[PDB]
């Protein structure tokens, strides 16, 4: 079947760095448009980054220049590095990928999601 | 006066008969290979997620150039029949053996303790190469699905079509082919999905994967045998047209001068245009209106529900064009017909483009619509693409078929060879080099949206030119042959 696993998501201050990594399994990580959505409580699921089959990286115009999505080919990951992240950007991230053809019953397949929370502290 | 069913004679319903079973056999196989490399080129003991691009960018067309090469030379050195068998019984044989030999037999026909020891003696930048090794099987097995659709689709069936097929014929029938063509997808996509459940249905301790492509191969090489049985039925219990007597020409048995004929030929240079620019288009298009797409939903399930009704919009829109072109061929011809697809697209796009580079000012123009100007372009692309390809199996490929009929069996055979195995994979790389260009003249494709539609107005105008000019040579073509048939029969 298709798995998808983040990692990298975790603590950091406002104006912080933080690497998202989707592993990708089970279908052409290559040849599908890898999407990044994140969902905070109270909130519906709202898109952040996708990266098409040629890696052209469209972006939503909230993390637009901060947020770099870059698929690795060689590690069959997808990867989402946010630079200057600011408090609401926590949320839970789930990378997802649809309409991966006819071998496949669901259309949409997501991860377990991974926590990113940033503080406001001073 | 033969009976006549349906209006139409038995002696032509003999012929169209066999030639849809044989494209609806053809796609079935297409289809299924289609998905089958893919899920099967990414499941394999021992494989690089990086297998398929380099397989895209530089084993494709090469590989598309070599069978150009070969078959040139081939169709020099062999009859029609001979060629067809030449060509397409290698892929049958290949894909039962694959099916039935080098699947079960896979861990011993791959060097994995070569492409190791090669491994470590050539660098990581070399992965590439050494991935396809790793797998060659495989590998292969993608390439030839590949060149499958590219040559059993288009260079065999369609020139055996062309070859057998008359002008009137072509009119009257090759929508009906698509019509068939799309049913052939449809269930080959249903066998798909059986054969993906049944790999999980069947109880453990059996290799459902294995069944299930054993199953596949097995109904491939059915197609393919079913094929082979049709064309040998048509080429011997049809009477086919013979030619005109202007038949007789120096075989040019030169694969410096066939090409070099070739690339000097007004006609050939007018159909790889609109080839070419059709792939550019639909690929620029589609990727600039995926991304206004994703930029509109910004929800998971409301992108979906938007992706419902666009998988809806788009089969209702292919029966509807399958309907209106066998109507515009009948009625209107092959001018308008080859026009239509470049017209329609043009004014879609330049509307997509318009609702794009300038939402400001079309924003209170779009808002009596009740819509976004981001939602108008949404719409205008989603419309654009629905008709560039539903007018695929409808609108496009009979009038591009069609157009290789009054051409000499040489430069029929040959351009067909040339135009729909390299041409069209040059379409589809062109498009790519012209996003990475403006990437990188831009940094991005959303600060290249001018240009990138600048230039496809240029490909989409030089696709109008190239197919009033192909129209103007068709027309002259058509005329010239038959009265030189009919002063030669007086």
């Amino acid at each position: 079947e298709v798995q998808l696993v983040e990692s990298g998501g975790g603590l950091v201050q406002a104006g912080g760095s933080l690497r998202l990594s989707c592993a990708a399994s089970g279908f052409p990580v290559t040849e599908h448009e890898m999407y990044w959505y994140r969902q905070a409580p109270g909130k519906e699921r709202e898109w952040v980054a996708a990266i098409d089959s040629y890696g052209y990286t469209e972006y939503a115009d909230s993390v637009k220049g901060r947020f770099t999505i870059s698929r690795d080919n060689s590690k069959n990951t997808v990867y989402l590095q946010m630079n200057s992240l600011k408090p609401e950007d926590t949320a839970v991230y789930y990378c997802n990928v649809k309409d991966l053809g006819a071998w496949y019953n669901d259309y949409d397949y997501w991860g377990q999601g991974t926590q990113v929370t940033v503080s406001s502290l001073e | 006066a033969s009976p006549k069913i349906f209006g139409v004679e038995v002696a032509t319903l003999k012929k169209i008969i066999p030639l849809g079973l044989m494209f609806f056999c053809i796609l079935f196989n297409y289809t299924i290979l289609r998905d089958t490399k893919d899920v099967l080129v990414v499941t394999a003991k021992g494989s690089s997620a990086e297998i398929i691009p380099f397989l895209k960018t530089w084993v494709n067309l090469p590989m598309a150039i070599g069978f150009m090469l070969l078959y040139t030379k081939l169709s020099n050195v062999l009859s029609k029949k001979a060629l067809f068998y030449t060509v397409i019984v290698p892929f049958i044989i290949y894909f039962g053996a694959f099916g039935f030999v080098m699947y079960p037999l896979s861990n011993y026909i791959h060097p994995e303790a070569l492409a190791d020891k090669l491994l470590t003696t050539l660098g990581p930048r070399f992965m590439g190469p050494i991935a396809i090794l790793r797998i060659w099987s495989f590998c292969l097995f993608y390439v030839m699905a590949e060149l499958w659709g590219s040559v059993v689709v288009s260079v065999l069936f369609w020139g055996f079509a062309n070859q057998i097929t008359t002008v009137d014929e072509a009119k009257k029938f090759y929508p009906l082919f698509g019509l068939g063509a799309n049913v052939a997808l449809i269930f080959s996509g249903r066998t798909v999905k059986y054969f993906s459940n049944l790999r999980k249905n069947l109880g453990p301790g059996v290799d459902g994967w294995a069944v299930s492509l054993k199953a596949m191969m097995s109904i491939v090489v059915g197609m393919g045998l079913a094929i082979c049985l049709l064309y040998w039925w048509v080429n011997r219990y049809v009477p086919l047209p013979t030619r005109s007597k202007n038949k007789k020409e120096k075989p040019k048995m030169g694969t410096m001068e066939s090409l070099k004929f070739l690339v000097s030929s007004p006609y050939i240079r007018d159909l790889a245009t609109l080839v070419v620019a059709y792939g550019i288009s639909i690929n620029l298009v589609e990727v600039t209106w995926k991304s206004k797409l994703k930029a509109q939903f910004p929800s998971p399930n409301e992108y979906s529900a938007f992706m419902g009704d666009f998988s809806t919009c788009t089969g209702v829109a292919t029966f509807t064009m399958m309907l209106l072109s066998q109507y515009v061929f009948n009625k209107y011809g092959w001018g308008v017909a080859a026009k239509i697809t470049p017209t329609v697209l043009l004014l879609t796009g330049v509307a997509f483009f318009s609702l794009i580079l300038f939402g400001g000012p079309f924003a209170p123009l779009v808002a009596k619509l009740g819509m976004t100007p981001l939602l108008a372009a949404v719409y205008v692309g989603a419309l654009q693409n629905i008709f560039s390809k539903s007018a695929k199996y409808s609108l496009f490929d009979p009038c591009k078929e069609m157009a290789y009929i009054p051409l000499d069996e040489d430069t029929k055979v040959k351009g067909k060879a040339a135009i729909d195995v390299v041409c069209n994979p040059l379409g589809k790389s062109g498009g790519a080099l012209i996003q990475q260009f403006m990437i990188l003249s831009f940094g991005s494709l959303a600060n290249s949206t001018p240009y990138l539609g600048m230039i496809l107005l240029v490909i989409v105008t030089a696709w109008l030119a190239a197919a009033k000019s192909l129209e103007g040579q068709f027309n002259s073509l058509r005329s010239e042959e038959e009265l030189e048939k009919e002063m030669e029969r007086a």
